């Protein structure tokens, strides 16, 4: 994948890898199909929880998704760990 | 913390049922998406240890996915 139009469906491999390597010991280190891997799962990842909150403001019969469907579409889809940390900071931006 | 916001964007915006997308919820997104891979990295890590290896490979993430049922999503992707 090294058109620019490929590369777009994705996060950048260096913002990918850093953060990876954040969850490793110092020795650790990553092939390279590893990163790209991880490159697709982030991406799933991010039309799996995307296809949740636009389901439910579709319902809602609103047209703009915000912070609080994601968290609900998260909570829904079995992500709840991360969704204690991000409602405090999500909460930060309504007051 | 600096996963690019604009890029996030596209991502979500590639659905066509996506419309208008609000201000904060990309940020959101961002913090959610870098817990995601701190949790998918270390849990593949951990096969990679029991293996005794040192290099993070592909099939290391294979196995993480089939392990924890909040990644059975990746399974369509990353088969093992």
């Amino acid at each position: 994948h090294m058109s620019p139009r490929e590369q777009d469906r994705f996060l950048p491999i260096a913002n990918v890898s850093r953060i990876m390597k954040k969850a490793l010991p110092a020795n650790a280190k990553i092939s390279k199909d590893a990163k790209e891997t991880m490159q697709e799962c982030v991406s799933e990842f991010i039309s799996f929880v995307t296809g949740e909150a636009s389901d439910k403001c579709q319902k809602e019969k609103r047209k703009t998704i915000n912070g609080d469907d994601l968290l609900w579409a998260m909570t829904t889809l079995g992500f709840e760990d991360y969704v204690e940390p991000l409602k405090v900071y999500l909460q930060r931006f309504r007051e | 913390h600096s996963l690019p916001l604009a890029r996030i964007k596209k991502i979500m915006k590639a659905d066509e049922d996506v419309r208008m997308i609000s201000a904060e919820a990309p940020v959101v997104f961002a913090r959610a998406c870098e817990m995601f891979i701190l949790e998918l990295t270390l849990r593949s890590w951990n096969h990679t240890e029991e293996n005794k290896r040192r290099t993070l490979q592909k099939n290391d993430i294979a196995a993480a996915v089939t392990r924890t049922d909040i990644f059975d999503f990746l399974v369509d992707i990353v088969p093992r």
